[PDB]
RNA sequence: UUUGCUCCACACAAUAUAGAUGGAUACGAAUAAGGCGUCCUUGUGGCGUCGCUGAACCAUAGCAGGCUAGCAACGGUGCACUUGGCGGAAAGGCCUUGGGUGCUUGCUGGCGAAUUGCAAUGUCAUUUUGCGUGGGGAUAAAUCAUUUGUAUACGACUUAGA
RNA sequence: CCCUGAAAAUGGAUGGCGCUCAAGCGUGUUACCUAUACUCUACCGUCAGGGUUGAUAUGAUGCCCUGACGAGUAGGCAGGCGUGGAGGUCAGUGACGAAGCCUAGACCGUAAGGUCGGGUCGAACGGCCUCUAGUGCAGAUCUUGGUGGUAGUAGCAAAUAU
RNA sequence: AACUGGCGAUGCGGGAUGAACCGAACGUAGAGUUAAGGUGCCGGAAUACACGCUCAUCAGACACCACAAAAGGUGUUAGUU
RNA sequence: AAUUGUUGAAAGGGAAGGGCAUUUGAUCAGACA
């Protein structure tokens, strides 16, 4: 038929699938655009919460 | 049917290569002119080109003389039917009725 | 329907006791073998007479060769048709070196632009246009300019192998 | 005749050189495409871009992976205008598509090996002039396509490097042309062209 | 040796066997004829089996004639083994497949004796 | 010298089909350079060899022979009919094959 | 754990093979325009030439290509070595120096070929593995169990342990 | 001819790919592909027409020539194949191995079926002419028995505790 | 309801697919020729020939058949008065 | 017999099995004389 009342849907899909991750140290997917007139350093740093 | 107009030479070229006789039935192959002659010679023709003479002629025995012969059996024409469609009629561009002074290039094919 | 030949036709209401020598009827059909030619005058003769194939006879079925056939010659054409919404007139206007050779494009023009079929054409008159200027249609009085002549750009290669190994041009 | 041939895809229509690519395969030639981002179709790029967008929603509804694959490398689009050429579930399928290989560029190996043509998927002899066409790498990069640039990079350079080897070349030849006709009007030459050379 | 025959031809060498004879233990591949209504077989559906019939039927001269020449004829004793003393260009022996070891020596013998082949000339021979 | 090729160099394209049924008692032969059917009536009657390999040694090679004549032309592209002591494999079916120059008349 | 592993060398063996049997022979770009040669004021330049298919180009003669003599050249090509340099898109291949060496049908010779009996692919590709031989080179780890709890239904994860 | 008019529910269908001086539309010209159809030949079976008792060898419902035909449910008829028992007979087979059972070994038959090798076995059994019927199985939610997949699964958790 | 032809009881080739459409009706095979339908590739078979027409920001593409209409257009085409 | 264990050979990218035909592997008859 068709729903009664809308309504939202629950969850993001945009987080799928639910599976446990590859490792404990999820990836950086990116880094800053890059500029080449400034100094060199890390664009990144790691550490313990 | 496709039909028409044939002349001495495809009469001629029918009975020579394809004509057989009637003779208790048994669709008799000519191949030799005593075989006419047993059983047209009744009414004239006692050769192979006095059958065709009297067929291409329509003379005064063509019933018998005709009927003398067992149907032809060609085959599938060798160039082909030069219509797409046969199963309209010849001025239609199809293959059917009579086609007249062509029913020979037709028949010389299919022999 | 093919390729054409021009057959003038000659039939006469089959002669009667009190009507020996019946009047004698010519056309000049436009097909391609003769045994079309004559369905077509038949076809013809009743739409004009008390005449049909069962009552009369063909007296001379005979093909005509066009007269000069390396004379360029400029062709007004006459037809009436048959559309999918009534029947109509027209006169085309062909340019070509028989008379036979252009009732050969018409029937394709016909076709292609009003997509008429052999069947709904009736050919009312061919005719060899005598002085220029008499040529009333366009797309044939490009060709009577004097001192014509013209490119063929952009030249295209009918190619014998599939692979090529040069880059063709169009050149010419 | 060749135990392979390399097609420069530049200037070839989709499903015209696939036609041709298809049956090369399956007649045993092993074949290789390159500069398939230089590959055009016939109709404006609006026209393209529309038919990808309706291949584009195609999926299986409960599982959009399971379902149709949509591919957008210039190359790829080129493989699938083939694959569906070819009876490719079957043994025989399976087997000659593995002696096609497509590629964006010109890569090694094929940059020095010599490509050749199709006249006829060739475009500029095929379509009318003014039609109007496609070319397949902005109708790739327009639906996810990204290496363009890269590509265009990597070639603008391979057509520098070519270019100064065609150079001494032509320039070689002006000796052999030259040396050539020293040749020439001798006993040897002047027989040679009596039998035709 | 065997008297001469036109070139043996088969037909069908193939075992027709019954449908679905392949399909269901139960089911002996013994021939037998469709007789259901839907039956593909029965309709002769393009790409089943093919069922028996008398164009299949062999060339009435070279019909019964094993691989040599040799109508075979089933043997018991040497009695019957005789039956063919003036006939062994066109009929071997089969011996009796329940004829002894030691009988079969009189009639393998016997057979040589008088020129009769013998089909099966190894059943029981002592090596 | 170099080469030493007494023969023309062929494919195995399909067997003999219609859309829906083929039939394995007729290969079909693409001749390297044959072009129309007129071209392809002078490899009519010339004797082809499929050549392979076995793993098995037989009359003391690994290298086998099929053998087969060219027997007429097939339609406008000087493709070729042919057919064989056996039937030609399928697996074959775009594999290279050589027809001869013999029968002559050269 | 029975002297194993690995790169180069040859030998025998096995097992392959979607299908060698002279050579995949490198600008780019345009097509209502271009390639090449040449000249100059280096141009969107003058002048010449070509296309109309690779039907080309290169190669190709020699016991499947054996054994040998010489001449004219100083050219060609094969190989293994070395000189300098280029190539990261998948470079893994390209160019160059210099000797050594094989061949050369560029030309002129000596010798051989049969009997495979009038055809029977008449065998000369390249895959991968296996076993011994000796020419270089190299001496780990992962798992079970135990263990943490940043983890977990179980496997899995995450730690820790000479 | 093209466009607008032209709005539905999984994602998708000129059969697919794809095609634009078409691989589109109308029309014309040829060439070409391939049904169990057509033509010719071979073989099987059916029906028909003829020939042939003359002994001294083997079938007279036989032998020989000849022509034409061959779809099939329900259904008719025909000619055959296989079982249990019964009369006749082959002075049939067999403890030097009957019957049975096994056997991607062999041969005959268009087929039902028939024959043989080898293995296993242990007491009986068969061809041919006749006679006879409790005479042929895949099915009937068939009858009785045996066996699987399911599956080492559901589960083996009330009654306080060891 | 009528006449015929069919399907049922019928496979074969074409119509992708399909009881009834097109073709053609079946003993076992060989060679050939074809029907209906097709011949870019899938797929055997001319990316054949010739004249036109069509460019669609939801082109179009073969009977039965898997639908579209009135009404419009200064797109272009050829005709009429 | 269904069904099962072992052993041996072989195939297996969302069933299996079948038709025509041939490659290859294994196995086999007959026929030369
Ligand atoms: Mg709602
Ligand atoms: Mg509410
Ligand atoms: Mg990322
Ligand atoms: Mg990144
Ligand atoms: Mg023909
Ligand atoms: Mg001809
Ligand atoms: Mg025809
Ligand atoms: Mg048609
Ligand atoms: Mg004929
Ligand atoms: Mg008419
Ligand atoms: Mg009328
Ligand atoms: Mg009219
Ligand atoms: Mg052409
Ligand atoms: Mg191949
Ligand atoms: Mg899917
Ligand atoms: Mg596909
Ligand atoms: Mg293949
Ligand atoms: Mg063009
Ligand atoms: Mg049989
Ligand atoms: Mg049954
Ligand atoms: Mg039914
Ligand atoms: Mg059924
Ligand atoms: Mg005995
Ligand atoms: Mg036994
Ligand atoms: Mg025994
Ligand atoms: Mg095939
Ligand atoms: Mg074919
Ligand atoms: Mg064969
Ligand atoms: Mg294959
Ligand atoms: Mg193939
Ligand atoms: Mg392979
Ligand atoms: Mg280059
Ligand atoms: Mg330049
Ligand atoms: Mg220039
Ligand atoms: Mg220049
Ligand atoms: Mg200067
Ligand atoms: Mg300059
Ligand atoms: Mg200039
Ligand atoms: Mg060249
Ligand atoms: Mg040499
Ligand atoms: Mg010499
Ligand atoms: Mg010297
Ligand atoms: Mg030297
Ligand atoms: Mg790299
Ligand atoms: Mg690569
Ligand atoms: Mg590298
Ligand atoms: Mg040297
Ligand atoms: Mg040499
Ligand atoms: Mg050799
Ligand atoms: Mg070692
Ligand atoms: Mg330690
Ligand atoms: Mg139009
Ligand atoms: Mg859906
Ligand atoms: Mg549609
Ligand atoms: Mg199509
Ligand atoms: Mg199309
Ligand atoms: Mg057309
Ligand atoms: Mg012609
Ligand atoms: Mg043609
Ligand atoms: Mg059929
Ligand atoms: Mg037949
Ligand atoms: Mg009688
Ligand atoms: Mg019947
Ligand atoms: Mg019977
Ligand atoms: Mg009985
Ligand atoms: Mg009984
Ligand atoms: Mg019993
Ligand atoms: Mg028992
Ligand atoms: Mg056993
Ligand atoms: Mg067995
Ligand atoms: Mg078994
Ligand atoms: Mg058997
Ligand atoms: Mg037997
Ligand atoms: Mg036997
Ligand atoms: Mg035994
Ligand atoms: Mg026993
Ligand atoms: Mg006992
Ligand atoms: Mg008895
Ligand atoms: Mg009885
Ligand atoms: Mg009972
Ligand atoms: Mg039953
Ligand atoms: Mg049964
Ligand atoms: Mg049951
Ligand atoms: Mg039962
Ligand atoms: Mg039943
Ligand atoms: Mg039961
Ligand atoms: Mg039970
Ligand atoms: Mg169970
Ligand atoms: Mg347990
Ligand atoms: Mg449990
Ligand atoms: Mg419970
Ligand atoms: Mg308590
Ligand atoms: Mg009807
Ligand atoms: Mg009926
Ligand atoms: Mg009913
Ligand atoms: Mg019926
Ligand atoms: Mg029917
Ligand atoms: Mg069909
Ligand atoms: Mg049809
Ligand atoms: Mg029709
Ligand atoms: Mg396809
Ligand atoms: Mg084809
Ligand atoms: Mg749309
Ligand atoms: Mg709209
Ligand atoms: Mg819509
Ligand atoms: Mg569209
Ligand atoms: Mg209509
Ligand atoms: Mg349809
Ligand atoms: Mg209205
Ligand atoms: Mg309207
Ligand atoms: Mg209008
Ligand atoms: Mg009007
Ligand atoms: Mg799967
Ligand atoms: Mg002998």
């Amino acid at each position: 038929s068709h729903r009664k009342y809308e309504a939202p849907r629950h969850g993001h899909l945009g987080f799928l699938p639910r599976k446990r991750a590859a490792s404990i140290r999820a990836r950086v997917k990116a880094f800053p655009k890059d500029d080449r007139s400034k100094p060199v350093a890390l664009t990144s740093f790691l550490g313990y919460k | 049917v496709a039909y028409g107009y044939p002349s001495y030479s495809t009469i001629r070229q029918l009975v020579y290569k394809r004509g057989f006789g009637k003779i208790n039935k048994q669709r008799v192959p000519l191949s030799d002119n005593a075989i006419i002659e047993a059983n047209l010679g009744k009414y004239g023709i006692l050769s192979i080109d006095d059958l065709i003479h009297e067929i291409i002629t329509v003379g005064p025995h063509f019933k018998q003389a005709n009927n003398f012969l067992w149907p032809f059996k060609l085959s599938n024409p060798s160039g082909g039917w030069g219509v797409p469609r046969k199963f309209k009629h010849f001025i239609q561009g199809g293959s059917f009725g009579n086609r007249e002074e062509f029913i020979n290039k037709l028949v010389k094919s299919m022999n | 329907m093919a390729h054409f030949k021009e057959y003038q036709v000659i039939g006469r209401r089959l002669p009667t006791e009190s009507v020996p020598e019946p009047k004698l009827f010519r056309m000049r059909i436009f097909a391609s073998n003769e045994v079309i030619a004559k369905s077509r005058y038949w076809y013809f003769l009743q739409k004009l007479h008390k005449v049909k194939k069962a009552s009369g006879e063909i007296v001379s079925i005979n093909q005509i060769n066009e007269a000069h056939p390396t004379k360029v010659k400029n062709f007004g054409v006459w037809v009436r048709y048959d559309s999918r919404s009534g029947t109509h007139n027209m006169y085309k206007e062909i340019r070509d070196v028989s008379r036979v050779a252009a009732v050969e494009t018409l029937y394709q023009d016909m076709a292609a632009r009003h997509r008429a079929r052999f069947r709904s054409i009736h050919i009312l008159k061919v005719a060899e246009i005598e002085k220029t200027a008499d040529v009333k249609r366009q797309y044939v009085k490009q060709f009577l300019t004097k001192d014509l002549k013209f490119p063929l750009p952009h030249r295209v290669q009918k190619s014998t192998k599939t692979f090529s190994y040069k880059r063709p041009s169009t050149f010419y | 005749v060749e135990p392979v041939v390399v097609i420069d895809g530049k200037g070839h229509l989709v499903g015209r050189l696939a036609s041709v690519v298809a049956k090369q395969l399956l007649n045993g030639q092993k074949i290789v495409v390159v500069r398939a981002e230089e590959l055009n179709i016939s109709g404006e790029f609006f026209r393209n871009k529309l038919k990808y967008h309706d291949f584009l929603r195609k999926a299986t509804a409960f599982n959009k992976t399971r379902g149709p694959f949509h591919f957008r490398a210039p190359s790829r689009i080129f493989y699938k205008a083939l694959r569906g050429m070819v009876s490719h579930k079957t043994a025989r399928g399976k087997a000659a598509l593995e002696r096609l290989k497509v590629f964006e560029g010109i890569p090694p190996p094929y940059d020095k090996k010599k490509r050749v043509v199709v006249p006829q998927a060739l475009r500029v002899l095929r379509l009318k002039p003014g039609r109007k066409y496609t070319t397949l790498g902005k109708l790739s990069t327009s639906v996810g396509w990204k290496y363009e640039d890269v590509v265009a990079k990597l070639e603008a350079k391979r057509k520098v490097s070519s270019a100064e080897y065609y150079a001494k070349k032509r320039a070689f030849t002006k000796k052999v042309a030259s040396a050539n006709a020293t040749a020439a009007e001798s006993d040897v030459a002047k027989q040679l062209a009596a039998l035709g050379y | 040796a065997s008297l001469p025959h036109p070139k043996i031809v088969k037909k069908h060498t193939k075992k027709f066997k019954r449908h679905h004879s392949d399909r269901y233990h139960r089911v002996a591949e013994n021939w037998r004829k469709q007789k259901g209504i839907d039956s593909v077989v029965r309709r002769r559906f393009r790409g089943n089996i093919s069922q028996p019939k008398i164009g299949y039927g062999s060339n009435k001269k070279t019909k019964f004639l094993s691989p040599s020449g040799h109508k075979t004829f089933l043997v018991a004793n040497v009695k019957d083994l005789e039956t063919l003393t003036m006939h062994t260009k066109t009929y071997a022996a089969e011996i009796a497949h329940n004829i002894s070891a030691k009988n079969r020596v009189v009639i393998l013998a016997r057979a040589k004796a008088l020129g009769i082949k013998v089909t099966n000339p190894k059943g029981r021979l002592a090596l | 010298a170099e080469s030493h090729r007494l023969y023309v160099k062929g494919k195995h394209l399909s067997y003999q089909r219609s859309k829906r049924v083929n039939n394995p008692n007729v290969s079909l032969i693409k001749i390297e350079g044959v072009a129309t059917p007129q071209d392809a009536q002078f490899y009519l009657g010339k004797r082809i060899a499929y050549v392979y390999r076995a793993s098995k040694e037989v009359r003391g090679s690994k290298i086998r022979v099929m053998w087969g004549k060219v027997t007429r032309t097939h339609g406008n592209s000087g493709v070729v009919r042919a057919t064989f002591r056996n039937n030609l494999p399928a697996k074959t079916f775009g594999a290279s094959v050589r027809i001869f120059l013999y029968p002559s008349n050269i």
